[PDB]
């Protein structure tokens, strides 16, 4: 019954990725003033499937000057991780229940973003490198961001478990609680993600692909599925530790359709300020978060160590 | 229109609700009309652990309750 | 067992994608396809040589945060304790004292990407 | 399922193997990244996570900024991964060859009993609480905050100095 | 005649109201919401686009198309 | 236990072999450094958890910290190594012999 | 201070992050030792019972103690039950 | 029946192939202000499913817009070269159709034939984007006609 289970987390995240690409290009093209795909389905539902079946009978043309092996490593650990990564998630019941769930968050991301690395470093072209190297830089300045957030954040919790975080937003959500943290969990989530406005690794216009420019079809597709289940998974992720869905014990599905509701909120948010803003500048991204973000969340943090002490309102074990 | 989103928004939403659900009712299935009974700590495992071994047919989930003893 | 088998899985859907990428379509190659690319033009540099990134403080003093985030994340277990006077005194300071390194890299322009 | 963690110990040997016959610093941090993940899950098997998720955030961030530094200065034209020499594959499998032959006469010799064949598996974990709260690693790691604030001030205090130590050396 | 695109004239001095007015602007992120909101509004609008094989563009009698020769 | 604690005291001795054994890069000096170091923290948690010692379960987090500082350190040095040179090259450094 | 007032009011208009951090630094600082109740955290994390009560001998000196949960005596938690 | 099923295969690969047409991010002039004029919400590609993409390894059509160039034809060689495999050529505009105004230029490539094979030409100076879309749908039941598997099938 397990491997039944493990189907139906997997099989409906990359269907729901797939048409998070459909969603996106429709959305775009509709702030646009224009429209989305809607000629290869019925409303262009089939269009993600063309693109796939494109991409995966176009040849993978490996190239000269390419190490191979971390070449064709890197994708296929993008995918593994972003799968990896929806495992322990609570709707409201986990696959896998970790307890130390959000450090097995933020190892995945780090590991994720190795795999970017292992590719833009493989694929021995300048492009390549430029991407690769602002991955680097882009990684270290959310990377310290986001373990501020989280530590503050799961101190107002309890454990670093999420059902925890479910019992502790049984009643009202963390939002209004800390949402400064929240605002900027949403900025380094885009970050981690590589999204607009601050994507800087498929750049397209500063760079030609970045660290994907030899990157040919295949696992080129299975870079772009990481990258969009990594969208639904920072998304889902906001949702569960912030805007927390109404949870009861007799019937969990109001729960499972109150997380489906803000899940795709924030991910046509996300999609929204793809359309809406322009891209930073790599270094104006590392001055941005460790000039405002940084000294902002450790002050937060000193303040959310306070809190419960003052209150006595700290948080119990279990 | 705008509502030509919708059919995307409605496939999204449908795979974002089909894996909790589904975890939670595959998760009343095997352990028999309850929940998964998580153990965060030695206690709980323990506990788990001596109901595995009252049940009888080694499945934690069979509660026994006063109807073992006369 | 449960999440080994998981991320078994896992692994062997992406193995059994990039097979079928690689065992499916036609393949036709030679040399001008497998060049690298380089908008258009051949490459002047081997894409290996020193690259002299502009950051390098600012990594260094990442690997020191990012140990002082190890120093800070036994927090949600530490605040269950039962002096906690001690344990505000000795966040407040660890806190404090973060930030006052980082202050200090501020004023003397650490984080400033020289060229 | 009982050599498990046996496995993961020789896992950890072969990239410690690797690390020290010294690739490039890429394929370096590579099995620096490996050894780091195996040495988490040995420590997982072994009891609490969050020492083997400690160490497994702070050697990917160490790696990350490794990275970086080899594509900055620490690299050549043709950097070596392990085939430039057949020396270092020779090395390689002899050392692994030597490993088998150790853990086979360790084996052998079963008189002291640090490597026992028919006896491993079956003395990983000595003794446990079975029945009890708050007796997982992180505990004492929270202990540090109330009962070593010493090793909480050092530790602190070494950061810091760190920092002026750096600034001081990279001022240029 | 000429005018200026980026030259402010005198100053507004420091007022707590205005810098407070300024201070919301920078954290709030008021000009980001405000496009955010410019966008929705764009989504919320009818696209552009026609349907191409069975609707064509519109043209005009002068247009340069193909070459013929006519007849009398 | 003691099969796992003798291949973790063998990696120590092959990063310590590779410490000692230079092959032209200080970066994979550093690197070998930073193996001890690791193996050094995977036998110290495993004793710790095996000893069910948590009063000493901060030993771990200590050597840790004290690592990263010190490779903080190595970093920072084989950044004036290269900008000296151009190469990062342990025989390149060696005019100190008189 | 007239010098101090427009130097404040100017970073808060132009750098209002720096000023939320001090503030809030400040006001985590200030918090604990002004709320009545500080002493209620460490009072909660004291009566939370992550362990056996191992009971003592009976020798007949000691009146303080109960002799029975269902007793008067003892540490009884109403503060925390009314809290 | 192996020919029928092997028909109905090769159609899904063509509707596959014909359905997601990733043109590359590459222009030369005028007729490439008329493909972006394409891009444009009235006559949208993206709605067609042609959408760019900036590197020639995720490109399936060089559209070639514009005057060749002697200086820029060992350039434009390249990035047809690295394309992976099932790649087309939509020469746009007289330029690259056979030199059109610069035809008899000491500079100029007379039609970009010369220097990759084309497969759909689209005539105009500059062509209309109503007419670029044209030639983009042409090339799709272009390849739409084609039978790879039934070749193989029969060989
Ligand atoms: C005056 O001077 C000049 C210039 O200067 C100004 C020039 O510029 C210039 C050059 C001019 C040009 C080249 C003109 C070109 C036009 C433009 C530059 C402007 C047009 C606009 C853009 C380029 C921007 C486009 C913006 C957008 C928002 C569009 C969105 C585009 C995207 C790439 C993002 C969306 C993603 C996609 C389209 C693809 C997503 C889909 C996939 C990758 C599919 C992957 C999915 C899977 C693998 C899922 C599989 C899994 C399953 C389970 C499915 C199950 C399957 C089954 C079969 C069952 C010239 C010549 C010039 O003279
Ligand atoms: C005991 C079993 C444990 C494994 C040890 C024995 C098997 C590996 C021995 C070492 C091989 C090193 C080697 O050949 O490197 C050359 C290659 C580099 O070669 P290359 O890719 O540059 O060139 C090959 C080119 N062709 C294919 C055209 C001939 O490096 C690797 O393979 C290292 C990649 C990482 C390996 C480990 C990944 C683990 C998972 C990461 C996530
Ligand atoms: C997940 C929940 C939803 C979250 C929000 C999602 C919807 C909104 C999305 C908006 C668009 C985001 C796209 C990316 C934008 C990137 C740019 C950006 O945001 O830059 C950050 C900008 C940076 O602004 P900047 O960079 O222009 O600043 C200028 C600074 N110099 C001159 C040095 C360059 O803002 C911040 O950093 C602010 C962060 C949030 C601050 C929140 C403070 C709250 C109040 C605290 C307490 C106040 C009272 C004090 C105590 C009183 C006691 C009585
Ligand atoms: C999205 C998840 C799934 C992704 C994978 C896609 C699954 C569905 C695939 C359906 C189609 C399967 C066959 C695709 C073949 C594509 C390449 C092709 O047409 O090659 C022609 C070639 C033709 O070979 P040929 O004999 O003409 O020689 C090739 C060399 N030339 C032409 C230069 C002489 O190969 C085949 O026909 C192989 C068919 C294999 C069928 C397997 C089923
Ligand atoms: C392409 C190659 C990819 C290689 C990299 C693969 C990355 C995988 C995804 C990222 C993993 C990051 C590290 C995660 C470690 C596990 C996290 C964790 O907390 O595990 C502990 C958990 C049980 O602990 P706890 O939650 O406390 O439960 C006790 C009571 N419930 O659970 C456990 O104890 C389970 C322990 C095992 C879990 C991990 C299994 C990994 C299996 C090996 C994968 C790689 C194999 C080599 C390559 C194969 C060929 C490509
Ligand atoms: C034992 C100690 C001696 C080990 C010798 C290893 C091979 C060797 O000669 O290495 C020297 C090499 C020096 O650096 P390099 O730049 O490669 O110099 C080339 C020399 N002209 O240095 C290197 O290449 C670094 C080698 C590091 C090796 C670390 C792991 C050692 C594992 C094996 C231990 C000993 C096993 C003995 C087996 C005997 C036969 C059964
Ligand atoms: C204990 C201390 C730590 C507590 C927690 C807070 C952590 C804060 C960490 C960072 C602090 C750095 C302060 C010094 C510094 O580096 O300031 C630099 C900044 C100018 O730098 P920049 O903005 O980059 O300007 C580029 C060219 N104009 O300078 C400025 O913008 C000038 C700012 C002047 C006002 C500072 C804030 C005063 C707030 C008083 C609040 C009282 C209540
Ligand atoms: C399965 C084997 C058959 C696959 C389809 C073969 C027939 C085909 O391609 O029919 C064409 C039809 C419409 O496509 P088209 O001709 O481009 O329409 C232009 C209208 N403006 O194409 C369609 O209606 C699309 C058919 C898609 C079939 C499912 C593909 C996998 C999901
Ligand atoms: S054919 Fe005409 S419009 Fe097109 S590039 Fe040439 S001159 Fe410009």
């Amino acid at each position: 019954m397990f491997f039944i289970n493990i189907l139906t987390l997997l099989v409906p995240i990359l269907i729901a990725m797939a048409f998070l690409t459909l969603v996106e290009r429709k959305i775009l093209g509709y702030m646009q003033l224009r429209k989305g795909p809607n000629i290869v389905g019925p409303y262009g539902i089939l269009q993600p499937f063309a693109d796939a079946m494109k991409l995966f009978m176009k040849e993978p043309m490996r190239p000269l000057t390419t190490s191979m092996s971390l070449f064709i490593i890197a994708p296929t650990l993008s995918l593994t991780l972003a799968l990896s990564l929806w495992v322990p998630l609570p709707m409201p019941h986990p696959l896998i229940n970790l307890n130390l769930g959000i450090l097995f968050i933020l190892a995945t991301s780090s590991l994720s973003v190795y795999s970017i690395l292992w590719s833009g470093w493989a694929s021995n072209s300048k492009y390549s490198l430029f991407g690769a190297l602002r991955a680097v830089a882009q990684t270290i300045s959310y990377e310290v961001t986001m373990a501020i957030i989280l530590l503050s954040v799961l101190l107002m919790n309890g454990s670093y478990s999420l059902q925890t975080l479910i019992t502790t937003q049984e009643h009202m959500w963390l939002l209004l609680p800390a949402w400064p943290m929240a605002m900027m969990w949403f900025i380094s989530t885009l970050a981690e993600t590589n999204r607009a406005p601050f994507d800087l690794t498929e750049g397209e216009s500063e760079l030609v692909s970045g660290f994907n420019v030899e990157y040919a079809a295949g696992p080129f597709a299975l870079f772009f599925m990481a990258e969009y289940t990594n969208i639904i998974l920072m998304n889902a992720l906001t949702t569960i530790i912030f805007l927390g869905p109404l949870y009861y014990i007799n019937l969990p599905e109001l729960y499972s359709t109150n997380f489906m509701m803000e899940a795709l909120l924030l991910s046509s948010t996300f999609l929204w300020i793809r359309a809406s803003y322009p891209r930073f500048r790599y270094d104006q991204l590392m001055h941005l978060l460790w000039k405002n973000f940084l000294p902002l969340t450790l002050a937060l943090c000193m303040w959310h160590i306070s809190l419960p002490i003052f209150t006595a309102g700290v948080p119990p074990y279990m | 229109m705008w509502f030509e989103i919708l059919p995307g928004l409605a496939i999204m939403g449908v795979c974002l609700v089909i894996p909790g659900v589904s975890t939670a009712y595959i998760h009343k299935f095997t352990n028999g009309g309850k929940e998964k009974r998580v153990a965060r700590v030695q206690y709980q495992w323990y506990l788990m652990e001596r109901d595995r071994r009252i049940s009888g047919v080694n499945r934690y989930y069979v509660s026994k309750g006063l109807e073992n003893i006369d | 067992m449960n999440l080994y088998t998981v991320i078994f899985i896992n692994i062997l859907l992406s193995l059994t994608l990039i097979l079928v990428a690689f065992w499916l379509p036609q393949m036709n190659l030679y040399s001008e396809k497998a060049n690298p690319y380089e908008c258009g033009f051949d490459p002047t540099s081997s894409a290996r040589l020193p690259f002299s990134m502009k950051f390098f403080l600012v990594a260094i003093t990442f690997l020191l945060f990012d140990l002082e985030i190890a120093l800070l994340l036994p927090l949600p277990w530490a605040i269950q304790t039962i002096k906690t006077s001690t344990m505000m005194i000795m966040a407040f300071i660890l806190v404090t004292i973060l930030s006052l390194g980082l202050a200090y890299e501020w004023t003397q322009k650490g984080l400033e990407w020289t060229e | 399922m009982n050599n498990y963690i046996f496995v993961l110990s020789s896992l950890f040997l072969v990239g410690c193997l690797g690390l020290a016959l010294k690739p490039s610093p890429i394929y370096g941090g590579l099995g620096l990244i490996v050894s780091g993940f195996v040495g988490c899950l040995m420590v997982l098997g072994f009891g609490g996570s969050f020492l083997g998720l400690m160490v497994f955030l702070i050697y990917l961030g160490g790696m990350l900024v490794v990275f970086g530094y080899t594509t900055a200065m620490a690299t050549e034209e043709y950097p070596e991964t392990w085939g430039s020499n057949w020396l270092i594959l020779g090395f390689l499998v002899l050392g692994v060859i030597m490993e088998v032959f150790l853990i086979c006469v360790l084996n052998y010799y079963d008189e002291v009993g640090v490597i026992n064949l028919d006896g491993l598996g079956d003395w990983l974990m000595y003794e446990v609480d079975d029945v009890g709260v708050m007796l997982e690693g992180g505990i004492g790691v929270a202990a540090m905050y109330s009962c070593a604030t010493w090793m909480m001030v050092v530790a602190g205090w070494s950061l810091f100095a760190g920092i002026f130590i750096i600034i001081e050396i990279t001022r240029d | 005649t000429y005018k200026y695109v980026n030259k402010k004239e005198q100053e507004s001095e420091v007022d707590m109201k205005s810098a407070t007015d300024n201070a919301a602007r920078i954290l709030m992120w008021t000009e980001l919401i405000r496009g955010l909101g410019m966008t929705l509004s764009y989504l919320f609008r009818e696209p552009a686009t026609i349907n191409y094989p069975f609707e064509k563009g519109p043209l005009s009698p002068r247009f340069r198309g193909e070459h013929a020769l006519r007849r009398y | 236990m003691p099969s796992t604690f003798f291949n973790l005291t063998m990696a120590f001795s092959l990063s310590l072999l590779g410490t000692l054994m230079f092959r032209s890069h200080l970066m994979s000096t550093l690197l070998c450094l930073e193996g001890m170091v690791l193996s050094l923290f995977i036998m110290t948690s495993v004793t710790s958890l095996n000893s069910n010692s948590m009063s000493s379960m901060p030993i771990p987090i200590t050597i840790l910290v004290f690592a990263a500082c010190e490779a903080a350190v190595g970093l920072a040095l084989l950044v004036k190594v290269s900008n000296t040179y151009g190469t990062d090259y342990v025989q390149n450094l060696n005019l100190l012999q008189c | 201070a007239g010098r101090i007032s427009a130097f404040l009011k100017n970073a808060w208009a132009k750098e209002p992050v720096l000023v939320v951090s001090f503030s809030v630094w400040g006001l985590a600082i200030i918090m604990p030792m002004i709320s009545p109740y500080t002493k209620y955290a460490s009072m909660i994390n004291k009566a939370t019972p992550y362990n056996y009560p191992v009971p003592v001998r009976d020798d007949g000196n000691m009146p303080d103690v109960p002799s029975h949960p269902q007793d008067p005596l003892g540490p009884s938690l109403d503060w925390l039950k009314n809290l | 029946r192996a020919e029928y099923v092997v028909t109905k295969l090769d159609d899904l690969i063509n509707w596959a192939r014909r359905s997601s047409l990733w043109p590359m991010t590459f222009g030369l002039a005028c007729c490439a202000v008329e493909m972006m004029h394409m891009a444009a919400p009235r006559y949208d590609m993206d709605r067609f499913g042609v959408v760019f993409r900036a590197s020639p390894r995720q490109a399936d059509v060089m559209i070639v817009a514009g005057t060749l160039t002697n200086k820029m034809a060992p350039a434009l060689r390249k990035v047809y070269d690295q394309m992976p495999e099932p790649r087309y050529v939509v020469s746009m505009g007289s330029c690259a159709n056979g030199g059109g105004y610069y035809h008899y230029s000491y500079s100029v490539v007379r039609g970009c034939d010369r220097i990759v094979p084309v497969d759909i030409y689209v005539p105009g100076c500059p062509p209309t984007a109503e007419a670029l879309l044209y030639g983009i749908l042409q090339l799709q039941r272009k390849i739409k006609r084609e039978q790879k598997l039934k070749i193989w099938y029969r060989r």
